[PDB]
């Protein structure tokens, strides 16, 4: 899922020195929501794997996955991979490595303290509309964990305290409220332990040469395309589409720079808004990313007023945005966009409840207060007045649009190649292909678009003296 | 760029970014100047102290509110508030910000057309626009229907919306507030020998108002009580010495809200005017009205108020109906929340009234339906 | 294929696909609009609700019924109720399904030639059918012979039918239905101190009909006990409480169609319009008539009306025949019934009326002998 990225760098006398890692688009809503066929991240059944007693007695760790909300709800296991010697052979890598053994312990309990917090209940208040905890047990455990208290921890969720003017107040929180500042607590923290963990793997890996120009390698997940379609499909179909403009951008260049090298130079349209048409009903205001943002601030937003107002704000009105399609009884279909990947179409149902992430100051106040390594991960978070942003005005679609540009913003200032890969058939015998499936790859890697592109003009170039030597034959 | 929002309120601005969770700049509303002479050369005194600052000197100044009910009344020192709020509080330019300002219902349309002409000449703000309490009260609630009864410093009015759609005819304002509660206190602590009358002791009564005053659910017991016992006296701390005693004093304030009559006001008390308002709406969505009462403003802070205001309903209404009071614990800075919720939405970027349109339809383009 | 069987009606839309056993979609036939202005803005509210979801925001709606005796009056609003229905209610689309549609005798061709041009152009339905409510009534009741009387909610109509022959000179139409008698209820309420102006408390008004009204057996007996004793009187529960008490009125309103005078109608009553049309057949069919009395619409299902209908009819008939009144339990949904058994008949699927023949032909095709 995550856009891994290595930039590789040489020396002053073009000779290899050092490499550097990044990161980039990682998805966080596959930790909480997994869909009914799917599965979560591997660390988890990792993590249950029984080959390893200690840590399963020391985390007080159910081995039942079942008995767990946070996993139970997608698919509980398929044979992909045995995952008894892969987390062998990553606690070897790490053992290896530069860092002891009490900060793989510290990961392990962390992520033992990120799945015990689905077993938080609250109840609300008979007398009041503030909803306060009902069972306290998995709290303690998580609250020793953390080695935080869990009288503080409960009082946090419950009441969140604000800083106004120069006062602090204390804010309430309903159910729905706590239980989605619960689920943002758990992205943030996963999220932020990746990024530490990429950190010192890169800290491990940096040698002391000098960091002249770098070659870069990218590589990201394609355009996945589902009878199922949902929002993290959207957000990895848009990312490969604004890839895939970047690419025909580049590609135009190219192509002028070679006519203007030729003198042949007609045909000077852009091949880029052809393609960004669709990229401006998506990022931009009043876009089906920014119609969600708005919606989900709405206290009493649904699923039929969302599609009643995209209809409104987009039928007839875009070039892009169509009624859905209904074939071989597809389970669903709300609307359908046309990408250069052909026709797509998405499930609103689920958008709303997954696309809010309001995090809680005062429980990042706490854990920057803990006598544990996290600190450290949740050491900072959220004459001229700039404005912030308010926790509750945060949703997954913004960082990523933002992800994304300060993505663009760096991968443009390199001249790019591309590398493909195709799969022949889906099965392991060699030399036997599906067509479906090189069908399905071709449009997926966008090699129709080059195609198509290249056809509008003149793709075929002939040098003079073998146009002669084959041809005057003719007359 | 960002929105701005500011609410003057009354007796307290409070200002920020759209966006936010809570106003930065938050400050009494008041101007003050010298009243002796001065004999010291060189200091070089200012003319006038605007906001916090005022509260340092309190002692040698005579402080003016700028607005008496809503209504502002010294137009001059209203632009020396916002001058501050823009430069001294928020240190951000507002040739670059459009501006979110909040204000009450029923009041003279001079007051927004002399409003949105000094924010556009004055200041030049790129765009503007004005809403009103109570429904950012509402939306910072979480909620689409209900009453909404807001009761600032200045002025106290309830005003129901149901499914998002307003009933003008049931909107209900009164001018109790909680300025008349202070001067109220003033005139109720003199038969016990403490005797305040300059505007700087105004201060001090209202800090004594908010910090031991609290409405009692019944009024003759509570007298009852504090005729034969003393646990109801608490001791009051001035700025100088001499602590202040007031046993029954503390809960009688209060009590003008729901007896307007200590004061000589005609009207009925805050919780026959919701109900009145209740069933001015129409028939079908009382229920709702009834379920969904929502309080807002600094005004409703007073302990025990809520328990009050659900008896008193309850015994006004049917038996058969559930009676419910949302009392968030951040009453008074509800509405400024609701401003920044409103001022972050992204249809809400049309509906500016921009520099343009000011000009081309002069001052009075508030009153369309950008109302 | 399969066909769809739509009952228009008044005041209530029921739809559902032929051969079903009871009607799928049931929904009053109301089109509301939003009489205020909207504060929240985010919302974005439609223009109209229609059907049931108007139920359900009365008290910021103003309704209007675009059928007010039969005929449609307001094309726009009955477009919107056939488009509710086909997409939302039964969520089929009409491309691919013959339609059948119901209406009341002696109604103005404009209606039905403009009703079959709409179903044509708009919906492009491949064929529709017509027909007459009380056809399909007797249908539902596995009878062939007897006359039908259709008392709805806009008109009411008695029409006698021998041996499958229908007799057009002796079927009577009169306009008193269920609306006229909800006008009454809400004229005559007024003299025990409740006031319903509103469209909205029309509804309400028209619950309290449906729940406590009921038929007198006797009229003066039923009046002088009410005067005398208090037995009668019984308590309605408001939306917003304060439950009322009606006694006298309780059999007054259903009264009014055994007494058209009550309303200012000069025509006779409802028994007395069904024996004249009884008289008005020939005389070797009238014991059979007689005999097979059969009721429908839902105005016919006061408690008591069967009772009262045959006591009138035996007193105005000859002694020496037999007079039966068929009141089924389903009388509301008779109609419909009826028309879904008449179009999962084999030897019906001729009588449609296809697409290519309507533009051949034009519009007139349905008055025209291919009916
Ligand atoms: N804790 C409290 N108890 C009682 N009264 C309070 C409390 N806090 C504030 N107030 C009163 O509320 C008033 C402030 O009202 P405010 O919310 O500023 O109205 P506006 O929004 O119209 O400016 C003050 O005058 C003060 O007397
Ligand atoms: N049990 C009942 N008691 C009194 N009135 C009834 C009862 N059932 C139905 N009605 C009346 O019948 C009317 C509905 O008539 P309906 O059969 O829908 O006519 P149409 O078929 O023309 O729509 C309603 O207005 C309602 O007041
Ligand atoms: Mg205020
Ligand atoms: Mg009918």
């Amino acid at each position: 899922r995550f856009g891994k990225f290595i930039r590789i760098h040489f020396g002053a006398t073009g000779k290899l020195a050092s490499a550097d890692i990044e990161t980039y688009l990682l998805e966080k809503s596959r930790v909480i929501f997994q869909l009914k066929a799917e599965r979560d991240y591997h660390i988890f059944y990792q993590i249950l794997s029984n080959k390893k007693p200690e840590l399963l007695d020391m985390l007080l760790i159910t081995n039942n996955p079942y008995d767990y909300a946070f996993i139970s709800q997608g698919e509980t296991t398929v044979a992909s991979i045995d995952d008894a010697e892969e987390l062998m052979a990553t606690d070897n890598a790490f053992d290896v490595l530069g860092f002891t053994s009490e900060e793989k312990n510290s990961m392990y309990k962390l992520t033992g303290a990120i799945m015990h917090f689905g077993n938080m209940k609250f109840k609300g208040g008979g007398g009041g509309g503030g909803a306060e905890p009902d069972g306290t047990e998995e709290a303690d455990k998580s609250a020793y964990l953390m080695g935080l208290n869990s009288a503080d921890l409960l009082k946090g969720l419950c009441h969140p305290r604000v800083k106004v003017g120069n006062e602090y107040v204390t804010k309430g929180q309903n159910v729905q409220q706590v239980i989605y500042a619960t689920g943002a607590l758990a992205k943030a923290v996963y999220e932020r332990m990746f990024n530490w963990m990429v950190t010192r793997i890169n800290a491990t890996l940096e040698t002391k040469q000098p960091r002249q120009y770098f070659i870069g390698v990218l590589d990201i997940a394609g355009f996945e395309i589902f009878d199922f379609n949902s929002f993290e499909q959207l957000c990895i179909n848009f990312t490969n589409e604004k890839l895939q403009q970047f690419f025909n951008h580049h590609m135009f260049v190219l192509e002028q720079e070679e006519y203007k090298k030729e003198g042949i130079e007609w045909t000077f349209i852009d091949f880029g808004m052809d393609l960004q048409a669709c990229i401006d009903l998506i990022e931009k205001p009043m876009g089906i990313m920014s119609i969600l943002e708005e919606e989900c601030m709405f206290p009493k937003a649904t699923d039929m007023t969302f599609k009643a107002k995209l209809f409104d704000n987009h039928l007839g009105k875009s070039a892009n945005f169509q009624k859905p399609r209904n074939i071989k009884g597809k389970p669903e279909a709300h609307f359908s966009l046309i990408h250069y990947a052909g026709i797509v179409d998405y499930n609103i149902i689920g958008w709303l409840q997954k696309n809010k992430d309001p995090l809680n100051e005062t429980v990042v106040g706490l854990y920057q207060k803990s006598s544990l390594k996290l600190l450290s991960t949740l050491f900072a978070n959220y004459g001229k007045g700039k404005a912030k942003k308010g926790s509750s005005f945060q949703t997954v679609s913004a960082l990523h649009r933002e992800n994304l540009n300060k993505l663009m913003t760096n991968l443009r200032s390199t001249h790019p190649h591309f590398v493909r890969c195709i799969i022949p058939n889906e099965t392991k015998s060699p030399g036997v292909m599906d067509n479906p499936l090189v069908m399905h790859q071709l449009r997926c890697n966008g090699v129709l678009e080059g195609i198509r592109i290249c056809r509008k003009g003149f793709p075929n170039r002939i040098l003079y003296g073998d146009f002669r030597q084959r041809y005057r034959i003719l007359n | 760029t960002t929105a701005l929002v500011c609410d003057n309120g009354s007796g307290l601005v409070k200002a920020g970014f759209a966006g936010d969770d809570a106003p930065r700049a938050v400050f009494p509303s008041i101007v003050g100047r010298p009243r002796h002479q001065g004999v010291m050369v060189g200091m070089g005194q200012k003319d006038s102290y605007v906001g916090d600052e005022a509260q340092s000197k309190r002692g040698i100044l005579t402080l003016k509110y700028p607005i008496e009910h809503g209504i502002i009344t010294n137009w001059d020192d209203m632009e020396k508030i916002w001058h501050h709020t823009f430069y001294n509080e928020l240190r951000v330019a507002p040739e670059e910000h459009p501006t979110l300002l909040t204000e009450a219902p029923l009041n003279p349309k001079a007051n927004r057309e002399k409003m949105t002409q000094i924010m556009f000449e004055t200041f030049n703000v790129p765009a503007m626009y004005v809403a009103i309490q109570a429904v950012l009260s509402l939306y910072a609630s979480g909620r689409t229907t209900g009453i909404v009864l807001d009761s600032g410093d200045g002025v106290t009015h309830n005003v129901p919306i149901y499914e998002g759609y307003a009933l003008p005819h049931a909107i209900m304002r009164l001018d109790l507030a909680g300025r008349d509660l202070t001067d109220y206190l003033m005139k109720i602590l003199t038969e016990r020998g403490y005797s305040f009358v300059t505007t700087a002791e105004r201060e001090i009564v209202r800090d004594i108002k908010e910090k031991l005053c609290y409405v009692a659910l019944d009024f003759e017991n509570e007298m009852a009580t504090a005729a034969s016992s003393s646990s109801l006296e608490k001791s009051y701390e001035l700025p100088d010495g001499q602590v202040i005693t007031i046993g029954n004093e503390r809960f009688r304030c209060p009590e003008t809200l729901f007896q307007p009559s200590f004061i000589g006001m005609e009207s009925a008390g805050i919780h026959e005017t919701t109900y009145n308002s209740i069933m001015k709406c129409d028939i079908d969505i009382r229920k709702d009205l009834y379920a969904n009462n929502v309080l807002s403003g600094g005004t409703t802070m007073y302990p025990g108020i809520a328990d009050r205001m659900q008896k008193e309903i309850t015994a006004l209404a049917p038996s058969t109906m559930k009676i419910k009071i949302i009392a968030p614990p951040e009453r008074k800075y509800s509405v400024w929340i609701g401003g920044s919720i409103l001022a972050s939405l992204s249809t809400f970027q049309q509906m500016w009234i921009s520099k343009q349109e000011y000009d081309e339809a002069g001052p009075s383009i508030v009153h369309r339906k950008c109302f």
